[PDB]
């Protein structure tokens, strides 16, 4: 079949989808700006302080997470 | 994968060697309850085993802790002899000692040193009550007898031990400076005798010699050869590939009878009537090998020719080319002597001398093997009797006495490690405990009284625990080389202490 | 998979890197306790060697892999120190815990440990910085090749293991170049030898011996015929490989290679090289000819080895039987098979007194782990020795520097007003595991044992005297000849603090769980 | 494990040194302008509103969170 | 560990447990047992002797008894239930005294001196008869042919049971009369009155068809060779792609062999026993056609029994291929006799052959194996009974009745031993008198009247008397026509002795893996 | 060990009869009832004898093991 959802439950989930992701890069980016060891595969363990790389590395399960990648990657 | 921590690494260390250490325990010291090996996993069998090394590999040794003593005890019996049963129990006795110290949380360093410290001091103490019974060669022959007396003990043999005592004695006597283990040749077979161990003239050999070929030979001078055939000769012509049809699968087998006949001629170039091709032949070959006048006698033993390569002044080598390459073996009469319904071609006219072949006729191959290690150990330990006439008194009469000073030492000698050294001087006396109660005696009045009876200097006084008593070691003749006592500790000494200090086990 | 951050990812990082240190700190030092380690392969490995533990260790928690790395770095250059940097990590790791538990920020904590490590490695410089030549170094080398080979279980009764190392880095690499060649030093070992069997070979020992000793077992200086040519089937890459079953082709072939191999062997005798090393070596049929030719020559050779026979001997390369010329002759000082008194051990030493470009330090022993024990003995001995033969800069060990380092750091921590004033002082705290575990390895109560050294360093203010590293009763470091390359502690420290620091800098974990590979 | 962090300084600098080349017009780094802007913007939260002082206030403050994070991380 | 504790019981348990339900024995007791296995397969079981051999037992000390079951057969052939039933009796004494805390080695020690005491008192109550005296050979076998399969036929077998022995028996008292001694061979066909003592070495064998030798002066063959022929032992010059070539290879085969089969006969052979194995097919069956046409008995892939006896009693050796002729090492034969009675069975009768002074042959005949085994099982024990009289003379009663005489007499010596074992020696001296009571066991209700009456009245037979368990009622059991040779039960003691003693020797933990 | 210890005067009972000697009651290294002087009124032992089987003889008395709901109540 086909799935769809509207309005605040979706719309809050629309903004709920996003706010989860921005915390990946949250404390990152700097000298005391943190650094991310992100292991997205069993023997595949990746380290970046940049979002775009881990954005490329991480899975995007949301249109938000999808719509976010380029924005930061921009 | 896996990282194991000390507690299990120590406890599994404790349990396995202890679990295996008590397999032969009641069979150790003198004879208590025996040890039945039930084999239910790999087969269905009722088996009786007092041997650690037997018991070791039979039950699963795959416990890495068990592997240690299984290895260490095996190595020890394989070196000094009858050490497996010891070492398997000894470090098992040891593991219980530190296990309290471990429970007391005594520094792993502490127990290591103190035991190994006391390990010296006891073998040191073992060095004193070690007494030369072999000063005089006849007393040494008597030393060889009592030392072999404690070796052949505790196993299952009906009349067999009597042949091996003198023989482990005689293997030394005629050889001048070592015992004969290899000059002695082991033949383990089922003959017309339910119990026999005897001396083999040359070495007997099994086969049915039928058909045309004369079944006896006289004035044998053997041409010693390792080269030959079975159904196909090794030569330029030894291979033919032809099958184009179903008749050929039948025809291909007939041309096999072409390959046997051409070598029957080749033994005739040397003209040698006594020629060992050490590879087998059948009656139809015996039909063919009886025509020429140069016979190929099949399945000649390697060590039996070595047996001959010793006394005859001949040679044991590989392959063969012409009679002068490998020196001609010579035996007065090669004969076929029937034991039961089966006949045995017997290489004879050569009796003992520099070497011995020993044919054991038992009721079972089982009774044949338990005498070998008995012999094998009594051979080696009587080779220990050679250099060291010292026999230190058996029945653990050394153990308690080894434990005597170390006890008295541990108080004095360490101002700390007495924990280990006493524990050392403790575990030494476990072997007497497991037997003396199995004896019906009260070990508590054994390991310590009789200790301070012999350890304060009546050393002949020792365990006759097959009477359930104190017993006189020299009088019982139950004693064995001082060299059989030390290393069985030294193996077992480290058998324990390895897994003691093992604090982790990584697993792939 | 999941994002793990902060105290979550902290206690993620904390487990194994702390937990792994425990078996290694119980393995710390010679009094360090062995560990039987058994594979799923049925294998059994008894290891007090953390570098071997880490190798043996396949365990999870990627950090627990990163130590398998980090020991190997210090393993080659410094030699010893593989295990300590690991057990020091978990020290300053748990040490880092309660500062965050205090509320000291994850990047506050690491740097306080980090700059305080500068003082440490700086304070380390105060112990002994000496520099000497090889022939002087051997004394501080063997006194350390006591410890190294000995902390590797039986230096005992060996300066044979000790002083061939004095030659090893020496011959392959200069003193001052300090370019690490343990790659040029050939550490070779053979079971069936003895630990009392150890040998320096400045050239290459090739295990393959003369086809027959009936042929001369001594080839003269050089005149080695470099041959990549089949005298047995050269696993030739082109064709379908089939032997013949018929007597017809059985005779047709046997006359064929009797012609070529002989005239090959004679062509070798023609090239003027009375040893023929053959990268595709000798079967017996060529060897009868070779014997019939009375030409000393070498049977099957490893492919790169005949090349290693070139470089290590300075040997000029004759590539192939097609390139043959009498001018190019491989170098061998003397070509002979070597039985050491161990006859089961037979190699053919190509022994270069002229051009030696690979120095074979050849050690022996009764069995596998034995020689391995002796190899990693001979390995890290020389590796510690390589520092000291280059710059012989010695700190005396067993926590004698730790207090010494922990002292200066501690006050200077307080002197720094920065938040890390705690962390830098918290830094000086976890240094004490080094005598601690060693104390308990040596079987002593550390908390007292260590402040002995403190009371020592309160007085001494230098590693000289110390506690027992060898559990010998003389509490000493200098005098106990506990002698550690002053480079290595600086190495070892910087390795611990900075690896952890990135572990501390990485608080952001995308994993399905706390740890992962 | 200390080596990675070093050259990223070398790699970053070039990128932003080149970035200093590419656009020569250059301001203070490290979010210096945001607080000003955060002020400057919700200054309109005084100036803008019939309504959206909220929006202008909420717009103004979100600037600061990046370096505030850098402050807080 | 408590395992040696728990298992030694579990040892004794499943040993004794199975062995306890195993006592229905000696008479129409209980009700028939139809066994359908743990795999669900129907068997109908009865008459525990077979059941003892049928016995399929989990647990090892239970498996110990199947052995122990068979142990009595070749030792005696009588009282196999005995050694099986009394197996629990030693197992009894174990636990009770193990409970008592008596060291099981003492209990293990308790077995021999008992076994030393016990079998002696059986010999002390034993009833002397002879090994060569046809009447004493008859009577023991008679009672052992009375309740065994055939009796009317045993009237023929009892003397042959005796007549076989006087050959086999070596002069007067001699260790003699083994199962290898009397040669027991089934013969297809006839009946039991066709079962007859056929003296010397008589080789039962499958000889191809007839036209064979029934004629005197065989050279009895042992032949490891092929007749060397096209498609037999000799190369075929003809390859077959063709029906003219394929018809050619068998013709050259069959036309050739006809010479060797006569040459096979030319040794004088009325027998050549083929090698049991195949050289290719070994001897072609097209060959074996013409071997018998020259009157030479052939069993291709000969059974094991002939090969030995002919190498043993007759003493025959292999001989050269008849292209080489033979070595005349064909054993002594004056006849190859292949008899069909009922018209059934093919045989080799060798008389005029080497014989040890033993190897009498009995040729056991019947319209089926039933009639055959009817004679066979009966005569065999009757031999084995006489065999026991040979191996150990005198007599004891049938069915453990004398063991109660022992129990009384022994318990005293058990008592008066007054040793650590004496207790055990007393405990097990009392574990005998159970056996007649415990065979009574399975049949009925309002039950228990006779149990100790199966005991007391014997104990009140003085030490000389008790109920006859075979025939019924009190008499002097030892000769009532309730009898077995003295040898029979003294083995049952010894046999069960160390088995149970081995259980006391079970310690720590054993499963070989 | 009683069976052991019992075995001893047992041998005596085979050796001797009705030992005025015996086993140590005092746990003396020597075993008599003489050396122990352990001797009881040849009444009292038999007086004691009178008691034991009587009890077993008592427990059997009648056929009634039934209880009304009163047995020990």
């Amino acid at each position: 079949g086909t799935d769809s959802s509207q309005g605040i439950p979706q719309l809050v989930s629309n903004i709920s989808a996003c706010q989860v992701i921005a915390e990946a890069v949250r404390t990152t980016l700097g000298p005391r700006g943190m650094d991310k060891l992100i292991v997205d595969g069993r023997g595949k363990a990746t380290i970046s302080n940049d979002g775009a790389t881990i954005l490329k590395l991480l899975d995007v399960v949301h249109p938000a997470a999808k719509t976010l990648v380029d924005i930061a990657k921009s | 994968a896996d990282e194991e921590r000390a507690e299990t690494a120590r406890l599994t260390s404790f349990i396995g060697a202890i679990a295996i250490g008590d397999l032969v325990k009641s069979t150790l010291g003198p004879k208590g309850m025996d040890k039945i090996l039930l084999s239910s996993g790999r087969d269905a069998s009722l088996m009786v085993t007092n041997d650690g090394a037997t018991i070791l590999k039979n039950i699963g040794v795959d416990n890495p802790a068990a592997k240690v003593l299984v290895d260490m005890s095996r190595v020890q019996d394989d070196e000094v002899g009858d050490g497996t049963t010891s070492v398997t129990v000894l470090a098992a006795e040891l593991l219980r000692e530190a296990e309290s110290l471990i429970a007391k949380k005594i520094h792993p360093q502490t127990i290591i040193a103190g035991w190994r410290e006391a390990t010296k001091a006891a073998r040191e103490a073992l060095l004193s009550s070690a007494v030369d019974h072999g000063s005089d060669e006849v007393k040494f022959r008597q030393d060889l007898m009592n030392i072999a007396g404690t070796t052949l003990s505790s196993k299952l043999l009906t009349h067999h031990k009597d042949h091996f005592t003198k023989l482990a004695v005689e293997a030394v006597l005629r050889l001048k400076g070592s015992g004969n283990l290899e000059a002695i040749h082991i033949i383990k077979k089922l003959g017309g005798s339910l119990a026999d161990s005897y001396l083999d003239e040359g070495f007997l050999l099994d086969k049915k010699i039928g058909v045309n070929q004369p079944k006896r030979i006289e004035n044998a001078k053997i041409l010693i050869a390792n080269t030959g055939m079975d159904t196909d000769k090794i030569k330029i012509f030894g291979s033919r590939v032809r099958v184009d049809s179903t008749a050929k699968v039948a025809e291909i087998e007939h041309a096999e009878k072409e390959k046997m006949k051409e070598k029957v001629e080749r033994i005739l170039k040397h003209g040698i009537n006594c020629f060992i091709n050490r590879q087998l032949i059948y009656n139809y070959p015996e039909q063919l090998f009886g025509a020429a006048g140069v016979m190929a006698i099949e399945h000649a033993d390697f060590a039996g020719v070595e047996r001959l390569a010793l006394v005859t002044g001949g040679e044991i080598a590989s392959t063969f080319d012409h009679p002068e390459l490998v020196k001609l073996g010579s035996c007065k009469l090669i004969e076929e002597v029937m034991i039961g319904e089966d006949k045995l071609i017997h290489f004879s006219g050569v009796a003992l001398g520099e070497a011995c072949t020993i044919v054991l006729r038992g009721a079972t191959q089982q009774i044949l093997d338990e005498a070998e290690r008995s012999l094998h150990d009594a051979l080696c330990v009587l080779a220990q009797t050679v250099k060291d006439s010292r026999t230190v008194y058996g029945g653990g009469c050394s153990e308690m006495l080894m434990a005597h000073a170390v006890t008295q030492l541990a108080n004095r000698t360490p101002g700390k490690e007495a924990v280990a050294m006493e524990s050392y001087a403790k575990a030494l006396r476990m072997l007497p405990t497991i037997i003396a109660d199995n004896a019906g005696y009260d070990s508590a009045d054994l390991v310590a009284q009789l200790r301070a009876a012999h350890s304060e200097g009546n050393t002949t006084a020792g365990l006759d625990m097959r009477e359930g008593t104190i017993g006189d070691m020299a009088i019982l003749g139950i004693t064995e080389s001082f060299q059989v006592k030390r290393q069985v500790l030294l193996s077992a000494a480290e058998a324990a202490e390895v897994i003691l200090r093992v604090d982790n086990i990584i697993k792939a | 998979k999941s994002r793990l951050m902060g105290l979550e990812a902290l206690k993620s990082h904390i487990m194994a890197a702390k937990a792994v240190a425990n078996t290694m700190r119980t393995s710390l030092g010679p009094n360090g306790l062995d560990k039987m380690m058994v594979d799923k392969d049925g294998d059994v490995t008894v290891t007090n060697d953390g570098a071997t533990i880490l190798s043996m260790m396949d365990v999870d928690h990627q950090i627990a892999k990163l130590m398998v790395e980090l020991s190997k770095s210090q393993d080659d250059e410094i030699g010893d120190g593989t295990t300590g940097v690991v057990v020091l990590a978990g020290a300053l790791l748990e040490e880092a815990e309660q500062l965050l538990d205090r509320g000291i920020h994850p990047i506050r904590i690491a740097d306080g440990y980090e700059q305080a490590a500068r003082v440490a490695i700086e304070h380390l410089d105060k112990i002994s910085d000496s520099v000497l030549v090889d022939i002087k170094d051997t004394e501080p080398l063997i006194q350390t090749a006591k410890t190294t080979l000995g902390s590797k279980v039986v230096n005992s009764c060996h300066r044979q293991m000790a002083e061939i190392a004095v030659n090893a880095v020496l011959t392959v690499a200069d003193m001052e170049r300090r370019d690490v060649d343990f790659e040029l030093i050939k550490v070779e070992g053979k079971v069936g030898g003895r630990l009392e069997d150890t040998k320096l070979i400045k050239g290459v020992i090739v295990d393959k011996d003369f086809s027959h000793p009936q042929m001369p077992k001594k080839v003269e200086d050089a005149k080695i015929a470099i041959l990549t040519c089949p005298f047995e089937p050269p696993k030739p890459k082109t064709k379908h490989k089939l032997d013949v079953t018929s007597v017809e082709d059985y005779k047709a072939l046997q006359k064929y290679e009797k012609e070529k191999f002989e005239e090959m062997i004679q062509q070798i005798k023609e090239t003027g090289a009375n040893l023929a090393i053959c990268q595709w070596g000798f079967d017996d049929e060529a060897n009868h000819l070779l014997l019939q030719n009375n030409l000393p020559a070498v049977r099957w050779v490893g492919g790169p080895e005949i090349e290693l026979i070139a470089i290590a001997t300075g040997g000029r390369i004759v590539p192939r039987f097609s390139e043959l010329t009498a001018e190019k002759l491989g170098f061998a000082g003397l070509v002979q098979e070597i039985s050491f008194g161990t006859t089961k051990d037979k190699m053919l030493v190509i022994e270069q007194c002229k051009n030696s470009r690979a120095v074979t330090i050849f050690i022996r022993g009764g069995n596998k782990m034995i020689i391995e024990e002796a190899k990693r003995s001979l390995h890290d001995a020389l590796c510690v020795i390589r520092n000291l033969i280059r710059d012989n800069r010695v700190v005396y060990g067993g926590g004698a520097a730790e207090i010494s380092c922990a002292l200066a750091v501690s006050q200077e921590a307080d002197k720094c007003p920065t938040l890390e004033q705690y962390a830098m002082r918290a830094f000086a705290d976890a240094l004490e595991v080094i005598p601690m575990a060693l104390s308990e390895n040596s079987g002593m109560n550390p908390i007292q044992t260590m402040t002995e050294v403190r009371a020592r360093q309160v007085k001494e203010m230098n590693p000289a005297l110390g506690i027992d590293c060898l559990h010998k009763g003389t509490n000493d470091m200098k005098q106990q000849h506990v002698i550690e390359t002053l480079i290595g502690k600086k190495q070892q420290i910087s390795l611990a603090t900075q690896m952890v620091r990135m572990i501390l800098k990485i608080d952001d974990i995308r994993k399905p769980g706390e740890s992962e590979e | 494990q200390f080596m990675e962090e070093t050259e990223r300084s070398l790699h970053d600098a070039i990128m932003i040194v080149r970035r200093a080349i590419k656009n020569d017009s250059v301001v203070a780094g490290g979010g210096a302008i945001e607080m000003e802007l955060s002020k400057y913007l919700r200054d309109y939260s005084r100036t803008i509103p019939g309504k959206q002082q909220l929006l202008i206030g909420a717009y103004a403050k979100a600037l600061e969170i990046i370096p505030r994070q850098l402050c807080d991380n | 560990r408590d395992k040696p504790a728990q298992i030694r019981f579990s040892n004794i348990s499943a040993a004794k447990a199975v062995a306890d339900a195993i006592r229905t024995s000696l008479g129409p007791k209980g009700m028939d047992k139809m066994i359908q296995d743990g795999k669900g397969d129907v068997t109908i079981t009865n008459d525990g002797a077979t059941i003892l051999k049928q016995m399929q037992v989990l647990h090892p000390a239970a498996r110990m008894l199947v052995e122990l079951s068979k142990a009595q057969d070749i030792e005696a052939g009588d009282g196999t239930t005995s050694v099986v039933i009394i197996a629990g009796s030693l197992l009894d004494s174990c636990t009770k005294l193990l409970q008592k805390g008596i060291h099981p080695t003492i209990i293990s020690e308790s077995f021999q001196k008992a076994l030393e005491k016990g079998i002696e008192i059986l010999t002390d109550m034993s009833r002397p008869v002879e090994l060569s005296d046809r009447e004493t050979l008859l009577n023991s076998a008679t009672t052992s042919l009375n309740s065994k399969v055939v009796s009317q036929y045993s009237s023929l077998l009892s003397p042959m049971s005796v007549n076989a022995v006087m050959k086999v028996i070596d002069p007067a008292t001699a260790t003699s009369v083994d199962l290898r001694d009397i040669k027991i061979v089934k013969k297809l066909g006839g009946t039991i009155d066709d079962c007859e003592l056929v003296e010397g070495l008589v080789l039962t064998q499958k000889v191809s068809n007839s036209g064979i030798t029934r004629v005197e002066k065989a050279k009895i063959g042992l032949i490891q060779f092929c007749l060397s022929a096209p498609k037999t032992d000799m190369d075929n010059q003809i390859v077959v792609s063709d029906y003219a070539q394929m018809d050619r290879v068998l013709r050259e085969e069959r036309a050739y062999i006809l010479n060797l089969v006569k040459q096979i006969k030319k040794t004088g052979c009325n027998v050549l026993l083929i090698q049991k194995s195949i050289l290719r097919d070994a001897l072609s069956d097209l060959a074996l056609h013409f071997l018998n046409k020259m009157k030479i008995m052939v069993i291709k892939d000969i059974e094991r029994e002939d090969i030995e006896f002919i190498c043993k009693t007759i003493g025959t050796k292999p001989v050269a291929h008849i292209d080489q002729f033979t070595a005349d090492m064909l054993g002594s034969a004056e006849l190859a006799e292949e008899v069909n009675l009922n018209g059934s069975g093919k045989l080799l009768k060798i008389t005029g052959c080497a014989s040890p002074g033993k190897t009498v042959t009995i040729v056991v005949r019947g319209s089926n194996k039933l009639v055959i085994e009817e004679a066979e099982r009966s005569i065999h024990d009757a031999l084995c009974v006489i065999r026991c009289l040979v191996k150990k003379r005198a007599l004891i009663a049938g069915g453990g009745a004398p063991e109660i005489e022992l129990a009384l007499r022994l318990t005293e010596y058990s008592r008066t031993l007054s040793g650590m074992e004496s207790y055990c020696v007393r405990a097990f001296a009392d574990a005998m008198e159970v056996i007649p009571s415990t065979l009574a066991e399975n049949a009925g209700l309002n039950p228990i009247s006779t149990v100790t009456e199966l005991r007391n009245r014997h104990a009140q037979g003085e030490k000389t008397a008790g109920i006859n368990v075979r025939k019924g009622g009190i008499s002097n059991i030892l000769e009532e026509l309730v009898v077995q040779p003295l040898l029979v039960s003294v083995s049952a003691l010894t046999l069960a002795t160390e088995t149970v003693r081995s259980i006391l020797k079970i310690d720590d933990v054993v499963n070989t893996r």
